[PDB]
């Protein structure tokens, strides 16, 4: 087996800017390269075979180049339509091979999270499980940590927490975290707090609810 | 139109079986070199089987991983492409492509036309309906200008979930998070933000689970 090595995995860039993902090689094959894109929730599209040859609908803003065993994709004047996943295959011999990909992001200015906290409904309640959950949405970039406080205590345990792909729309992260207590536990305690960590600030952002009012 | 479709993926434990399809249109899928690719978080994507043109070539080629327990076939007078899978594993899960590797010409090995995928999850977790819980703000909130609700759809196995707003109605400012795994269970949650008047007066979120034909609605409703 052949093993294919792209760098970076995830990578963020201006529109307009030019820009270079790497494809290494465990052993030559030549010319024999195929570079894919995909876009979010859509299956792969080929863009390039023969190590440089575009297919049929590619822009000219792409090229590809190299040989034996490195290779590089360069697409120049950055398009909004161009972002999305980037993989490279060797067409050499069976079996064929895939890169791990190159996740192209856009680049924007700095935005914070907003912030948004919500009790347990009192429908969960009734099959004995506690779920708070906190919404941290439309951010910039993606690096983001979320601290729980219970009555002014910091808690790790029963923490679960999800990141969105980058929008679509307007280029942001959104993150969601849901601390899970038990019922018992939950109804012990008054103060429920949420707080990010972006570098858009130094202090973090504060959101909590008291549940005894 | 060149076009491949599949079909067959769902949810089954270790050790079972099952068949995928794959119908292709618009080109003449006897003089073309059929393949099946997979894609999963954890590897990425997958190369898993080739079927050449019958029976000329040595004509059938398997990535080592699937080797003697998956058999990739053909049946032109139907003009579709099959993935046989037996002894499955859980690292057999993720999305199965359908694709072509050679239609004509002198190159071939990359893969020219993909299909949209149908997804085989391989797993002795049982099929679990989610419930589905309204997330209001609190009392004391004073409101800016624009208000965020949301939805926790707890519980359930096997992926996928539908989540829509208002009947899908209300596209912008919504965000579905990727589920989260946990004791064999999946957990997901949902956020839609609108401006301060439009809430109350009514948004819903809509929830279906077509692997335990379950439909639900919950309508926000504050405190």
């Amino acid at each position: 087996d052949i093993q294919m090595t792209q760098s970076p995995a995830s990578l963020s860039a201006s529109v307009g800017e030019t820009v270079t993902i790497t494809c290494r090689t465990s052993e030559n094959i030549y010319s024999y390269l195929a570079w894919y894109q995909q876009k979010q929730g859509k299956s792969p599209q080929l863009l390039v075979y023969n190590a440089k040859t575009l297919a049929e609908g590619v822009p000219s803003r792409f090229s590809g180049s190299g040989s034996g065993t490195q290779f590089s994709l360069k697409i120049n004047s950055l398009q909004p339509e161009d972002f999305g996943s980037y993989s490279c295959q060797h067409k050499y011999g069976t079996p064929w091979t895939f890169g791990g990909g190159t996740k192209l992001e856009i680049k924007r200015a700095d935005a914070a999270p907003t912030v948004s906290i919500f009790p347990p409904s009192s429908e969960q309640l009734t099959s004995g499980g506690a779920s708070v959950v906190c919404f941290l949405n439309n951010f910039y970039p993606k690096d983001i940590n979320v601290k729980w406080k219970i009555d002014g205590s910091e808690r790790q345990n029963g923490v679960l927490n999800s990141w969105t792909d980058q929008d679509s729309k307007d280029s942001t992260y959104s993150m969601s975290s849901t601390l899970t207590l038990t019922k018992d536990e939950y109804e012990r305690h008054n103060s429920y707090t949420c707080e990010a960590t972006h570098k858009t600030s130094t202090s973090p952002i504060v959101k909590s609810f008291n549940r005894n009012e | 139109e060149v076009k491949l479709e599949e079909s067959g993926g769902g949810l089954v434990q270790p050790g079972g079986s099952m068949k995928l399809s794959c119908a292709a249109s618009g080109f003449t899928s006897s003089d073309a070199w059929m393949d099946w690719v997979r894609q999963s978080p954890e590897k990425g994507l997958e190369w898993v089987a080739e079927i050449r043109n019958k029976a000329n070539n040595h004509a059938r080629h398997y990535n080592e991983s699937v080797k003697g327990r998956f058999t990739i076939s053909r049946d032109d007078s139907k003009s579709s492409v099959y993935l046989q899978m037996n002894s499955l594993r859980a690292e057999d899960s993720g999305i199965y492509y359908c694709t072509r590797t050679y239609y004509y010409g002198s190159s071939y090995g990359y893969c020219d036309v993909w299909g949209t995928g149908t997804t085989v999850t391989v797993s002795s977790a049982k099929t679990t309906p989610p419930s589905v819980y309204p997330l209001a703000p609190g009392s004391a909130a004073q409101t800016n200008s624009m208000v965020t609700l949301g939805c926790l759809v707890k519980g359930y196995f096997p992926e996928p979930v539908t989540v829509t707003w208002n009947s899908g109605s209300l596209s912008s400012g919504v965000h579905t998070f990727p589920a989260v795994l946990q004791s064999d269970l999946y957990t997901l949650s949902s956020s839609v933000t609108v401006p301060s008047s439009t809430w109350p007066s009514t948004v819903t979120c809509n929830v279906a689970h077509p692997a335990s034909s379950t439909k639900v609605d919950k309508k926000i409703v504050p405190r």
